[PDB]
DNA sequence: TCGAGAATCCCGGTGCCGAGGCCGCTCAATTGGTCGTAGACAGCTCTAGCACCGCTTAAACGCACGTACGCGCTGTCCCCCGCGTTTTAACCGCCAAGGGGATTACTCCCTAGTCTCCAGGCACGTGTCAGATATATACATCCGAT
DNA sequence: ATCGGATGTATATATCTGACACGTGCCTGGAGACTAGGGAGTAATCCCCTTGGCGGTTAAAACGCGGGGGACAGCGCGTACGTGCGTTTAAGCGGTGCTAGAGCTGTCTACGACCAATTGAGCGGCCTCGGCACCGGGATTCTCGA
């Protein structure tokens, strides 16, 4: 379907940011494992705040409305 | 003097509702205690920063029906929705 | 037939990685990702175009944030490889 | 009955064969009355006659529970077993893997009369001594109860008897709460009069010898209080005086300094006006070196001890054995630090001082020709009973803060046996807190010497 | 005939719409809208009482004492994220050994 | 050399090896170290340098000396550790 | 001259302390502890006498808290002994 | 139309630094660090003001809520940065 | 006469005392509470430009970029404490390779 | 692979103090009735979002290899457990002080309401130069080699 | 230790483009002058903690200990990930239509705020009597051994 969306090499080029040296075989099958969790603690309360605020459009306020909750504010666009 | 105003009694009217022979003991009732408030003041507190949002004052039942879906993680948000709209119909038409 | 050793070319995008700021993971396929999952939540959704970069630059530094505290339990199990027994450990001590 | 029932051999002495028939007024009634005495004059032989007597003559032969200190536990079963063997005697002591023998197979198959037992054992035994109806149930040492929130005025009420008897030596505080609270204790028919007559008691009455001494017609039959001097009539020295003095500029200035600190460094009596007023740098700030090496300007700093700095080339030649009362024992820790670096041959004793290190110290300080002449001892354990006879100069450093105290401290100068001069002297200074706590000590002490009066 | 057995709620609802205006948490309080609180936060402790009273006929007791609801909360798992960072005076912890620590056989 | 208090010990030695034991027991481990007894007396004393710090703060804002059990808890509120059963 | 082996007792307070929610850091020297230490911030201080069991009842919430999270990286590196290399790596994850 | 910060903060760069501008994205991350620093104070010194069964926010109980969240040798620097203001302010 | 000016200020004074009002904090808030706001406000505003100005040049740059600000809380002992939550778009962590990982 | 032997469970007793009922109470919810207005629903504009389609080349995939690390197995020391043994330090009780924390209850003063200006801040018009591509310049750097 | 690449930094015209700036209304702050409600500030009365001494008990803590099971370096070893090269292949941007809906404009009620009477639901006390804590005691079983 989808979730051959960030690749084999998307994921290596974030884990050498991580500043990890040798990657497994058994990651790319966890990291999108735990990559779809968390864009279901995000955009489950992203969808609450612009079904609220009766718009059928999800803005740039409502994810760092969203990501304030939870404790990973996040600036550059709006507060 | 001193009143102080716990929840002393309704908690331990929803005990005769549940497990009618049994008892709670007065240190869980502190407890107890401070378990509504902890939802109490992280609803309450959460329609505040919702209806900010959207600049509006007035705390409805929509502000609330959208702060309970925020905090109550699975399964408790699809009843307490449907358990507080239960409280509401039954409430204005009488 | 020039070849670094292995343990080399793992260190020079290490340091190559950490000082350029470009966005990892590919911007277009990351767009219909979300625009998938929030499909079960409500039907018929728009997105801001600048709205779904907001996930791209919140999941990076989450899975980075993930990734460099997996290595501290895999050099702690005196090994240079992270594997899924370290990923649901490190998921463990904070957010299982 | 002015002899002694064949069951007490001996002869028991005169002042106490007039304590049997007059304590036999006590029997009839049904009043509890206190029986105090002064130290020594054989209290232990008028209860061994209180239940042994009511074998042969009043025929009960029962249960009797005594409260005794375990200081004193020692002493109790020896006395029965000198003068009446036939009785029953039961002692309580150990852990819990040696005193239940005495819980299993002692007690509860009601095979004893006289159960002697300490003050901790009530309140671990507080079930197995309900079980019974208890005949004449005495304490002796009866001032633990003033306090009627104690865990022994609401334990000792649960468990009753018909009758009983209170033994002290002291009728306590004067302000005379502690009399009531022990008589809400002697009879449940005196707290209906103790603050109903409450108006009867309470003001301070310029008619003591016309309601006071004859308020005691009345209550003649509650208590006792009596002198060793009318039992030897050859007692004679009692003597106390005092000075009064002024600190330095160490604890002057800083007498007059900390209270601009304050008005840690809280309860100010306690903290900032007994250590810095009666022996000094008890902070480690008045200090002259961290090499603290021990000299004078470290001893002529106080006032107190600048005393003693004239004292000890006095007091050692004019031959006596000086007993140095004090409070406090991190303070004994500077006067024992006065002794060693100036030789002058010392003991000691305090409240960490273990029952057998006491006494092995004791009995070579009372050796006839010996040579450790200073004893350390402390007001609060030096009012248990202890045999300190052979010295005759005595120093309290303080105020006697419970007034009885320092006046039951001078019981280790006038024990039986003691023809030498006593001297007492006390430290007061000038302006201090102390004074008006001894003005406290004035007014505690001349209204009970009113009762020994009156 | 009150408020708070107008809805059929257990909880009070006066003194709910009390503090949700001296609580200064708003300017305007919506009429219905305490009463929409009063029922959440009586299903919140009509949950957990309701766990509880499998905790002591799992004990065989009669009282709940607070070890039954750390019992309570942590055998389950909705309630348990709820109340992830959240301790409860006394309560111990869950039995819990972990699976490499038995002996050997 | 006998006046002074000095030759003894603190009160961070307060908790000792055996209530370190019975912690961890509690925590469901099997064999502990003997390194340990120094590590966890450290981290408890920084535990509880950014609690009573922030019970202080809170008393002296209302200019009590009395650090009340609602100001401890109203300090572990809001580091995310909050307490139940006092009431509040 | 019976005597278990070692690994039995150690399984014996685990399941016992798992049970009994008595108070395990004994009670008086915690108080002289928490009284030492807010004197570095404010002098003359009174603490009610249930406010000192508040600190109780949250630092074993705490250390009960680190100790059930020290040995999953124990047990990470496949022995069974924590060491300050494991709470140093605990603490890393969450609150350095 | 909106309300923002985006001039206030060019001025206090100017005086710390004369010549080195700041860029479009870099005073969106400035603004909207000014706004969490003020719904982090005020939202603990309001809880605080209710705390104490009382109704006004004043310089009392803001300084008590820079002392929590400021975490170590800064509030010793903000609170002689805030009182040099208010001998000011009060002072003329 | 204006507000910010006679407090010897940088920050608004007439924004904040709006800002507390309309916010429902609470009901009265204090004559001098949107001053010390303004001011507590001003170090830490003022606090991390100059820790940006400084290390805005060593990439010898004269325009702070988000790479700047995340280099100037993260390199920082205290700061970092009042921000260890957050994040910032664009910033990148900072240059480390465990001493495990490199060539020996 | 099953008997000695302690630990743990499970019965029975006692008895004690907390939890629940019940009374008197008083004061915060509850009605009825005013009166202002924020939000509700209708109504218009324009803006930003979706879906296309065509072109160009970074960037992903599947291909070899080949060495390098992860796991398994070993003896090899050595570090913490399990149990009997001294003394100690918690834990009660007690003592004798006095003071710092909470309703009444009084009467200043500092914050909000209202009306009327006005200068400061704010998007939108031109309209400039500081980064960043680039492309050719020399210039500092770890492995096949010895 | 030395010589062939493969990585990196000093540099110049040479451009695009965004940050810093100038010219306009309008919108909010602020001066003002009353007016009241919050809280300062004393002033009685009562209840909990702190200072440094005494008494005793009594399970834990502290110190030895031999011993045994785990930690920890070695060393073999073998798949399994890294590195690099021809091949596909989807991202990216670049227009270009086409219209859904975000944000607003403009009435006008439906609905909270608030008032003084109203008058029960919920509040601290008091007495009590089952639940559970405890102490014997004997069954049941869990791990050491042959």
């Amino acid at each position: 379907d989808n979730i051959q969306g960030i690749t084999k090499p998307a994921i290596r080029r974030l884990a050498r940011r991580g500043g990890v040296k040798r990657i497994s075989g058994l990651i790319y099958e966890e990291t999108r494992g735990v990559l779809k969790v968390f864009l279901e603690n995000v955009i489950r309360d992203a969808v609450t705040y612009t079904e609220h605020a009766k718009r059928k459009t999800v803005t740039a306020m409502d994810v760092v409305y969203a990501l304030k909750r939870q404790g990973r504010t996040l600036y550059g666009f709006g507060g | 003097r001193k009143r102080k105003e716990s929840y002393a009694i309704y908690i331990y009217k929803v005990l005769k509702q549940v497990h009618p022979d049994t008892g709670i003991s007065s240190k869980a009732m502190s407890i107890m205690n401070s378990f509504v408030n902890d939802i109490f003041e992280r609803i309450a507190a959460e329609a505040s920063r919702l209806a900010h949002y959207n600049k509006r004052s007035t705390i409805t039942s929509r502000e609330i029906q959208t702060a309970v879906r925020l905090l109550l993680p699975g399964e408790l948000a699809k009843h307490a929705v449907s358990e507080g709209t239960k409280a509401v119909t039954k409430y204005t038409s009488s | 037939p020039h070849r670094y050793r292995p343990g080399t070319v793992a260190l020079r995008e290490i340091r190559r990685y950490q000082k350029s700021t470009e966005l990892l993971i590919r911007k277009l396929p990351f767009q219909r990702l979300v625009r998938e999952i929030a499909q079960d939540f409500k039907t018929d959704l728009r997105f801001q175009s600048s709205a779904v970069m907001a996930l791209q630059e919140a999941s990076e530094a989450y899975l980075v944030g993930l990734f460099e505290d997996t290595n501290l339990c895999a050099i702690h199990a005196k090994r240079v490889t992270i594997m899924p027994k370290d990923i649901q450990l490190a998921r463990r001590i904070r957010g299982e | 009955f002015r002899e002694s029932p064949p069951f007490i051999k001996g002869t028991m002495r005169d002042y106490q064969i007039a304590g049997l028939n007059w304590l036999i007024s006590l029997h009839e009634n049904g009043i509890s009355g206190i029986l105090a005495d002064e130290m020594g004059l054989g209290k232990t032989l008028q209860t061994i006659s209180f239940l042994g007597y009511l074998r042969h003559i009043q025929g009960i032969t029962g249960p009797h529970l005594v409260a005794v200190p375990k200081s004193t536990l020692d002493n109790w079963k020896r006395e029965f077993e000198k003068w009446t063997p036939d009785v029953n005697v039961l002692v309580l002591q150990g852990a819990k893997e040696e005193r239940h023998q005495l819980i299993n197979d002692r007690l509860i198959d009601e095979d004893f009369d006289v159960c002697i037992t300490s003050y901790e054992m009530i309140l671990r035994e507080k079930a197995h001594l309900k079980k019974f109806a208890w005949e004449y149930i005495i304490i002796d040492e009866a001032h633990r109860i003033k306090n009627e929130e104690s865990s022994l005025s609401q334990v000792i009420r649960m468990f009753s008897s018909r009758n009983r008897l209170l033994i002290t030596g002291t009728p306590l505080q004067n302000n005379l709460h502690e009399l009531w609270a022990l008589l809400n204790f002697l009879l449940p028919d005196v707290f209906g009069d103790s603050d109903a007559f409450d108006q009867w008691f309470r003001g301070q009455d310029r008619d003591q010898d016309q309601v006071v001494q004859q308020l005691h017609r009345v209550l003649r039959p509650f208590l006792l209080r009596r002198v060793k001097s009318d039992v030897e009539k050859s007692l004679l020295p009692k003597k106390e005086i005092n000075v009064y003095i002024g600190m330095s500029e160490m604890q002057v200035k800083w007498y007059k300094k900390i209270l601009e600190k304050d008005i840690t460094r809280l309860l100010n009596i306690v903290m900032q006006l007994r250590k810095c007023c009666n022996h000094p740098y008890l902070f480690e700030g008045a200090e002259p070196g961290p090499p603290y090496t021990t000299d004078e300007h470290l001893i002529y700093n106080s006032g107190k001890m600048i005393v003693l700095d004239k004292l000890l080339k006095r007091l050692q030649s004019q031959g006596s054995r000086v007993l140095i009362f004090s409070q406090m024992s991190r303070l004994l820790d500077i006067l024992e630090d006065y002794c060693v670096f100036r030789g002058y041959k010392y003991c000691r004793i305090d409240g960490g001082t273990a029952h057998e290190d006491r006494i092995a110290a004791i009995d070579e300080y009372n050796r006839p020709g010996s040579d450790k002449f200073i004893f350390l001892l402390t007001t609060r354990a030096g009012g248990l009973g202890i045999n300190l006879t052979t010295a005759d100069t005595v120093i309290l450093y303080d105020s006697d803060w419970n007034p009885q105290a320092d006046l039951q401290a001078m019981d280790r100068a006038h024990r039986i046996g003691q023809t030498k001069q006593v001297v007492v002297y006390r430290f007061v200074t000038d302006n201090a807190i102390e004074e008006k706590v001894l003005e406290r000590a004035a007014q505690k002490l001349r209204l009970d010497q009113l009762v020994i009066q009156q | 005939k009150s408020r708070s057995n107008r809805a059929g709620l257990q909880f009070p609802v006066g003194r709910i719409h009390r503090l949700l205006r001296k609580g200064n948490y708003a300017e305007r309080v919506g009429a219905g809208a305490p009463v929409y609180l009063a029922a959440v936060m009586e299903y919140l402790a009509a949950e957990v009482l309701e766990l509880a009273g499998n905790a002591a006929r799992d004990n065989k007791k009669t009282r709940i004492i607070p070890r039954h609801l750390q019992l309570a909360i942590r055998n389950d798992e909705e309630l348990n994220k709820l109340l992830s960072g959240v301790t409860i005076a006394q309560g111990g912890v869950l039995p819990n050994i972990q699976a490499v620590l038995l002996p050997k056989k």
